[PDB]
């Protein structure tokens, strides 16, 4: 359709991330998670934040048949209660952390 | 944005039940730290802006996981929607069509005020107490919600509302929250209100009956 | 006539209508259901056997709870329990002794044992209740159920369903069977008797090697596959259908 | 018989009580006109229920370091033997094992 | 029989290939495993190499 | 669940329902100051002394009897009463006996309408050669779905006779397909 | 009774008694008919039917009522039966308005001035002032006084100059987007081709709260009335049904009304962008029917239904409830990529033993300069097959493995210094094992990394839960995972007393025979008739092995 | 039966910090309260006998909290609070809770911030922990086989209403009353006051570190 995928998904991006919002956020204590190339389902119980620090990842959510880009260097908040496909294509890095309510 | 809107009657018209110093701060500072909140956000987000304040609540409630801006929008509505639900020289028993519908939906007034009492009684923390007119049923309710949350996320229609929030009595009456909901049902609760609520409402609900020829 | 569900209704002496609904098997079995006149349910299996539908449901796993439950009907089917009935109906082993007793009509009180249930299978449930794949077919479309295709074997809710329509039959909602149809009807060429007689010539052969089997244990010797099977019970079968069968013809 | 398909409809003329409560039977007590109201079929189609709703507009139709072992299953590189189907039932012999420790050359008979 | 007339016999023609193509191994498949009392000897058949030879006549 | 799991992106008919039914044209068919315009007046803003965040603006016969206050009825009016207010809070009326609005999109005033003090009806069912007109063609059998200014808009339907002591097989708006009794 | 089932019938059905305009021979055999078959006709309505059969008795009929013929075509489409209470509708109080830009403004992918925007966006915290009936006198502007140029309009006429900005640079492309998207023109479609009129106002001019006086133009029996409010789009007052039948004598084509605009929507998803309610006349008192949700298009580029609920409102597509909680289920931790390595080390392995194996094939190239051999495919790494195993026939996939994604460097170092450690075992008469390689010590850290999200996941649920069971919030995504029978009555159960068929033993010919025989077979032909001495899982037979050794 | 403990200092011990009108509101209304109702709903159960923590975990229910919830855990959080303040507090802390803090948050700044912000933001009534992260779940696979003891950290969590780190098996160390009974009557809307005046006059670090060693003794049991 017309809308993008992160509109209709509720897919928060902040692409090109200052340092000064990493340090906010405490990236540098988050864990880390890598792969190469490869396909992981996934559905997110919690919101998750994640800060990709090399690749990039194609999400496809259930039953779709385009795909969100999300490249190094972007901040992405996954929200709960998403189910997605997740490609990888090349090697991968990422540092990521789980949202309960309130949280962040 | 949004304005903070003055309550309809002047901050001590509310003495001796709800004294002028509880108006001061409810009004002037939680009330509107909750508007100015929410208007920082909303010049940050040109889509939030736009949504009318029932859409805005209905958006960011997000279907039960709540975006950031939900708990400003949602207060600044529930507490707009409260200062209306009071008058001075209220309380009382309703009349016209606004008893009859309680009284067909709850068997009597004295049902409706045990209903209304325990909702909340045991509403534990912050939160709201509604009567509400259900869309799909037809009729009113009690319902209890905790925090911001208000029936416009179940397209449910508020008609009466009382703040149970503790920063809303306890100057006034600290741990006696039951003190504080009896002097709300006998002295402040504005029926004229609900009357027009009523009214509002039904132009979605219809609690009437069809009219059928015998043909 | 093809194995499936009829829906028949038959004037009594007295000019009342009375529905009838048969359940015919890829065998020609016939599972005859009626509503009498103090409308009770009897399995007419034949001329002068009659058994009641909670006995005969009950001796197949279904509890008495579900059956009121599932059918349109429940209060009618609670009009006629007896107090003897209930009892038995209780339990599944004490149903299984209650439906034999009517399908047998022998006096006493059978004690349930695993050749009981094997003697009554071959004379009952392997004759009559393996609808096949066409009964299946006939069953599920005439009463409106999602059974999978692949369930060759009768279900209960396929005998209860049978039950629900008779009842909304005689009061009107549905439409009765035309046997006469061809729809109702199924042609069995040469691929259905020449495939028969082989089914009959294997279940001779296999007693032909158990008989041979036995004698050379009772011998001691070790026994050629060859000498244990010998030709006859696949050339004499066959021999024996062209010669006798009245579906063979001699080519005018 | 219906000539078409559609939806039943009936002014004046029609008993609004069935015949019986259970039936969708009514009776005539006048002469009345009985329409039915023309209207495609779903036919074979879905209709998903949350999305199709009232008055939508439809354009278009309706050794060991080379296995791996993992979530409910595994790969190999004692003698596998499979069955003639390929399909394992439960409880089924896959591989097994003829342990030198046991085998002997002499006859005997075994007690346990 | 789309656009001709049928072959008269074809209803013998094709019922007889479906006995030989799929009949014969629906009914060589229910036939049972034979044990005996003891258990001791036991005979099978495997079906899957069932053969028909062209008459020798 | 999804992460259960054990393509690549680098690599006509209008539903009614009640049941499902699809309407098109397979079943449905057509038979053949400043001036007052239409348009916005503004934006409705809170009377107080009515309660309500969006106003009630009018009442009807039954809500009027159920709803209104006491203190209210002076407030009732037969005809409507038009205010504008500006940007710094002033009152305009121009003329309080009249009924005068301000265009929104040219920025003048204009009066209303009315001060708000065809032949064929909509869902009536026609037979197969009912005439509306000597000069027109006859109609065809169905029910009359959409009224326009100079057109309606037919849902065909076939009429079926029956005598007193007929049954008819199924409830009202009964789906019956082909074939059907 | 036949009272209780007429109004069943109103409501739940929504029979309404419409008028059967019938021909004079319909009509005569609905009258003739009610006495019998074949009986002199007695009725004064049958009698009177039977010469209206003939038109040359009409004209004379007509001629004495002294009306025309044309008259009396129209005289037979008027309502029967009884006429609802005409209405009376009250005003509450004035008409009072302000001229408030639309808090949407600008449009999507729209730029303006910000700093204008600013300037426009003061005027909606005028909604909250208070304005009181008791208070419209004191200072009330009239006449000479209310001259539009005396109104303080400023911040609406910026609104203005961005809108008409927008419409002269816009119009084009929404009227090709209309052609595109819209076969044909339907009431709530884009007006255009002849019919448009410069000066249409366009969907950003209008917004709900926003008072509009129009016409009725267009009546749907199932939809409701259609209005135009000067707009490029129609208005749309919902309504269907039952309601229309005493509604119709009230709301009629061409007639002028006052609405209020309700919701306003995008029209390229819902059919009538433009919600409406009346205001004059009010007939809320008479409309029962509601819509649940805004009629929606089904468009061409709408494949996923997940997706096409998420563009309006609308529930999620059910589905049954799995009856387990997310929270009680055990960790994952088998990463997606380790399939991958293994095929590679695989790969590496068996380069590496046909290196050892004819080393003269591998000379004067280094291992990492190997290339691919020509015809490698990189979209075809993975080819489906089958294979024939003895009389078995089993499927057979081939994974094609490149070269250049292989560390060979690094596997020939580990390659040669476990053969040393063996060499020097086999010279010792010890046996040599290796544990693990780099690889299988690779695939661990890629589980460890994946068992590490799964576990941040869980710990970050157990909060959320008890975050949520205090408030009130729901655990699962609302609408998803209906309760048992809302899928239907009647369901296959193979567990259920009312779908099994062993009851009185296991069928001979049944599958579940079948299938527990084959196995026999086949494990008999491996074991036979030997006793079951002790069983034991094979994780705890393999500890002990290691124990021993 | 449980019984009410009054706070370790004199009820007039923490002014001006906290006035004695709130302590006579807050411990004589309020905790009194919990107190009161928690005995009626045990008395005649099988929650007669177990400690606190006990009938605050059993009635959790694992997330379907029973009806004795809200007042033992509300009975436990005042108490835990009324000994996470002295009336000479605040300062920093030392020994191993504030290498434990540094290693967690960089620095004791670092961790003063973000305790204060957590507190603030918390929407509603609830309570603001920091917590010794030392959790074991009762699922399958749920065992790290080489732990690398920096998983055993502080973390500072915030709960709604009468939810505390026990029903997740953390170890609680400090906490903040965020219900507005705990500083309306000091401080009126003005939360953000109300938590500086705790981190910097009230905070009782001793004790603080006093149950850091019984977390780590917790964990060093289970370990063995
Ligand atoms: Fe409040
Ligand atoms: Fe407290």
């Amino acid at each position: 359709m017309q809308t993008p995928l992160e509109e209709l998904y509720n897919v928060k991006v902040e692409r090109k991330v200052s340092q000064r919002r990493l340090e906010e956020l405490g990236v540098s204590r988050w864990s880390v998670w890598k792969t190469g190339k490869c396909k992981l389902p996934w559905d997110w119980q919690v919101d998750q934040l994640v800060y990709i620090e090399e690749g990039e990842v194609r999400v496809v959510p259930e039953g779709s048949k385009r795909f969100m880009q999300f490249l190094a260097g972007d901040l992405v908040r996954y929200p709960k209660w998403l189910e997605a496909d997740l490609f990888f294509n090349a090697p991968y890095s990422e540092r990521y952390c789980f949202k309960a309510y309130a949280d962040d | 944005y949004y304005g903070l809107k003055t309550p309809p009657y002047p901050l001590d018209a509310l003495e001796p039940y709800m004294s002028q110093r509880t108006l001061e701060v409810h009004w002037g500072k939680h009330h509107r730290g909750y508007v100015d909140n929410l208007n920082k956000q909303l010049g940050k987000d040109d889509r939030l802006y736009g949504y009318t304040m029932e859409e805005l609540i209905k958006a960011t409630y997000n279907n039960g996981n709540p975006l950031p801006e939900f708990n400003n929008a949602a207060q600044v509505y529930n507490h707009d929607f409260f200062w209306e639900s009071m008058q001075p020289g209220g309380g009382d028993m309703p009349i016209k069509g606004v008893l009859e519908q309680i009284e067909k939906d709850f068997g009597s007034f004295t049902n409706f005020r045990e209903k209304f009492t325990n909702a909340a009684l045991t509403q534990f923390g912050s939160g709201w107490v509604w009567l509400v007119l259900k869309r799909e049923e037809r009729r009113l309710e009690v319902v209890k919600t905790s925090n911001a949350i208000n029936p416009l996320v179940w397209d449910d229609i508020p008609i009466i509302n009382l703040d149970v929030w503790e920063h809303s009595y306890y100057l006034d009456y600290k741990n006696e929250r039951g003190k504080y909901i009896n002097t709300f049902l006998n002295h402040l609760v504005s029926w004229n209100a609900a009357m027009s609520r009523m009214a509002r409402a039904e132009a979605f609900v219809n609690l009437g009956e069809p009219t059928i020829p015998i043909a | 006539q093809s194995p499936g569900i009829y829906y028949q209704s038959e004037l009594d002496h007295n000019g009342i209508s009375v529905y009838t609904g048969t359940i015919i098997s890829d065998w020609g079995g016939r599972l005859e259901l009626e509503i009498d006149k103090k409308a009770r349910i009897w399995a007419r299996v034949s001329r002068k056997q009659k058994i009641s539908i909670l006995v005969l449901s009950s001796a197949m796993g279904s509890n008495l709870r579900e059956i009121l439950e599932n059918v349109c009907y429940p209060e009618i089917f609670l009009s006629f329990l007896t107090d003897k009935e209930k009892k038995k109906i209780g339990s599944k082993e004490n149903a299984i002794l209650e439906f034999y007793q009517q399908f047998s009509c022998v006096g006493g009180d059978p004690i349930f044992s695993e050749s009981l249930c094997k003697e009554l299978q071959k004379k009952f449930f392997h004759q009559r209740c393996e609808l096949g794949r066409i009964g299946r077919r006939n069953i599920n479309w005439r009463l409106n159920l999602n059974i999978p295709q692949n369930n060759i074997f009768l279900l209960p809710r396929d005998i209860l369903a049978a039950a629900d329509h008779l009842i909304g039959m005689k009061f009107g909602m549905g439409t009765l069977d035309d046997m006469n149809h061809l729809k109702n009807k199924r042609i069995r060429s040469v691929a259905d008797l020449l495939q028969d007689q082989l089914g009959l010539a294997l279940a001779r052969l296999e007693n032909v090697v158990k008989g041979t089997i036995g004698g050379a244990i009772r011998h001691k010797l070790i026994p050629t596959p060859q000498n244990l099977v010998t030709s006859t019970p696949l050339t004499t079968t066959y021999e024996s259908f062209f010669g006798l069968h009245p579906l063979s013809q001699v080519l005018d | 018989y219906s000539d078409s398909e559609g939806e039943m409809h009936w002014s004046t003329d029609v008993s609004h009580a069935p015949e019986f409560t259970y039936s969708n039977v009514h009776l005539l007590p006048k002469t009345s006109h009985l329409w039915i109201l023309s209207g495609g079929s779903c036919g074979s189609s879905l209709i998903l229920f949350s999305i199709h709703k009232d008055q939508d507009q439809m354009n278009i139709p309706f050794s060991d370091l080379l296995a791996k072992r993992r979530r409910n299953r595994f790969l190999i590189p004692i003698s596998v033997e499979i069955p003639i189907n390929g399909i394992f039932r439960r409880n089924s012999i896959f591989a097994f094992f003829d342990d030198p420790r046991y085998r002997r050359k002499s006859s005997g008979i075994l007690k346990y | 029989g789309t656009s001709t007339i049928p072959g008269f016999n074809q209803i013998q023609f094709e019922g007889f290939y479906r006995f030989i193509d799929q009949g014969l191994i629906e009914e060589l498949s229910k036939f049972p495993k034979i044990e005996d009392i003891d258990h001791e000897i036991e005979f099978q058949l495997f079906v899957e190499t069932y053969q028909l030879v062209e008459p020798l006549i | 669940r999804k992460r259960n799991n054990p393509m690549n992106p680098f690599y006509h008919g209008t539903i009614r329902m009640f049941s499902l039914l699809i309407l098109s044209s397979s079943n449905c068919f057509r038979i053949g100051t400043i001036k007052n315009s239409s348009g916005p007046l503004g934006t409705a803003i809170q009377i107080s002394n009515f309660y309500s965040f969006l106003p009630l603006l009018t009442y009807n016969q039954i809500s009027v009897i159920k709803y209104l206050q006491l203190d209210n009825f002076k407030y009732i009016f037969q005809v409507i009463h038009s205010y504008l207010i500006d940007e710094n809070g002033r009152i305009f009326n121009l003329d309080p006996y009249s009924n005068l609005v301000l265009n929104p999109f040219k920025l003048n005033w204009y009066f209303l309408h009315q001060n708000y003090n065809t032949i064929i009806s909509l869902g009536q069912f026609f037979c197969e050669n009912v005439c509306i007109a000597k000069k027109e063609p006859y109609l065809k059998s169905g029910q009359v779905l959409i009224v326009q200014r100079d057109s309606v808009v037919i849902r065909s339907a076939k009429p079926y006779l029956a005598t007193p002591g007929a049954k008819v097989h199924g409830h009202y708006r009964e789906i019956l397909y082909e074939g059907d009794t | 009774t036949e009272d209780e089932a007429r109004r069943r019938n109103w409501i739940e059905r929504g029979w309404a008694p419409w008028e059967e305009i019938l021909t004079p021979e319909a009509d005569f055999a609905r009258k003739s008919l009610n006495e019998g078959e074949e009986v002199p006709l007695q009725s004064p309505e049958a009698i009177e039917a039977f010469k209206m059969l003939r038109p040359s008795y009409r004209k004379k009929k007509i001629k004495e009522m002294g009306i025309t013929e044309d008259e009396w075509y129209a005289k037979q489409f008027e309502i029967r039966g009884d006429k609802p209470p005409p209405l009376d509708t009250s005003w509450a109080g004035p008409l009072v308005v302000r001229q408030i830009p639309p808090r949407d403004w600008p449009p999507k992918g729209w730029e303006v001035d910000r700093k204008e925007l600013e300037f426009i966006r003061e005027a909606h915290k005028l909604m909250a002032e208070r304005v009181w009936l008791e208070d419209l006198d004191k200072d009330l502007k009239v006449g000479e006084d209310a001259t539009v140029d005396k109104m303080c309009l400023e911040r609406f006429k910026v609104f203005l100059k961005q809108y008409n900005e927008w419409v002269e640079a816009n119009k084009d492309r929404l009227e090709e987007d209309s052609y595109k998207y819209d076969q044909d023109f339907y009431p709530g479609r884009r007006i255009r081709g002849k019919d448009y009129k410069e000066g249409m106002y366009e969907l950003p001019f209008y917004y709900p709260g926003m008072i509009c006086e129009g016409t009725v133009t267009t009546l749907h029996l199932y939809q409701g009335a259609f209005v135009d409010i000067g707009g490029v789009h129609e208005g749309w007052v919902p309504i269907k049904g039952n309601d229309w039948f005493w509604i119709r004598h009230f709301i009629r084509v061409g007639m002028h009304v006052i609405v209020e605009i309700t919701a306003k929507r995008d029209p390229y998803r819902f059919r009538f962008p433009l919600e409406l309610r009346f205001v004059h006349p009010n007939i809320d008192h008479m409309i029962f029917n509601k819509f649940d949700f805004p009629p929606i298009f089904h468009r061409d580029g709408d494949t996923n239904p997940d997706e096409i609920r998420r563009d309006c409102g609308r529930p999620p597509e059910p589905r049954k409830d799995p009856g387990s909680k997310p929270e009680e289920e055990g960790l994952l931790s088998d990463h997606p990529y380790v399939d991958k390595l293994w095929q590679l080390h695989v790969a590496e392995q068996m380069i590496l033993d046909d290196y050892e194996a004819n080393p003269e094939k591998y000379k004067g190239k280094k291992l990492s300069e190997l290339s691919d051999d020509e015809g490698f495919d990189e979209r075809k790494e993975i080819e489906h097959g089958e294979a024939y195993y003895k009389k078995t026939k089993l499927p057979k996939v081939i994974l094609k493995t490149s070269v250049k994604e292989l560390d060979l460097e690094a596997a020939l170092i580990e390659r040669k210094y476990h053969n040393k450690l063996m060499m020097e075992a086999k010279a010792r008469g010890e046996g040599y094992k290796i544990e693990k390689l780099r690889r299988n010590i690779e695939m661990d850290e890629y589980d460890s990394l994946h068992w590490r999200r799964s576990l941040e996941e869980r710990e970050a649920l157990l909060r959320d839960i008890s975050s949520r069971q205090a408030l009130g919030l729901p655990l699962e995504e609302p609408g998803r995972y209906k309760p048992g029978s809302f899928f239907g009555k009647d369901q296959y159960d193979p567990t259920s007393a009312l779908y099994q068929y062993d009851y009185w033993g296991e069928p001979k010919n049944s599958e579940i025979s079948k299938q527990e025989r084959m196995k026999d077979a086949h494990n008999k032909s491996i074991v036979g008739k030997g006793n079951v001495w002790y069983d034991m899982s094979y994780d705890d037979a393999i500890k002990q092995t290691i124990e021993r050794r | 039966g449980f019984e009410l403990k009054p706070p370790p200092y004199p009820l007039d011990a923490l002014e001006p910090h906290m006035s004695r009108e709130t302590l006579d509101y807050h411990w004589g209304k309020h905790h009194k309260t919990y107190v009161e109702n928690l005995n009626k709903q045990i008395v005649g159960t099988d929650l007669d006998g177990l400690s606190l923590e006990e009938v605050v975990l059993l009635s959790y229910n694992r997330g379907n909290m029973l009806p004795a919830f809200n007042n033992a855990a509300q009975a436990w959080n005042h108490e835990f609070f009324w000994e996470s303040i002295q009336p000479g507090g605040g300062g920093k802390p030392s020994g191993d809770l504030l290498r434990l803090i540094e290693r967690d948050f960089g620095s004791f700044s670092d961790f003063v911030e973000r305790f204060k912000a957590a507190a603030a933001s918390n929407f509603g009534s609830g309570w603001t922990w920091l917590a010794y992260k030392a959790n074991r779940l009762d699922v399958a696979n749920a065992v790290n086989p080489l732990p690398k003891e920096e998983d055993k950290k502080l973390v500072i969590v915030k709960t709604p209403n009468a939810v505390n780190p026990l029903v997740w098996d953390y170890s609680p160390l400090l906490t903040i009353d965020t219900w507005e009974h705990a500083y309306y009557l000091d401080f009126e809307n003005r939360r953000i006051e109300y938590i500086n005046t705790f981190m910097e006059k009230l905070v009782s670090w001793e004790t603080v570190s006093t149950r850091l060693e019984s977390a780590m003794a917790r964990a060093a049991q289970r370990e063995q």
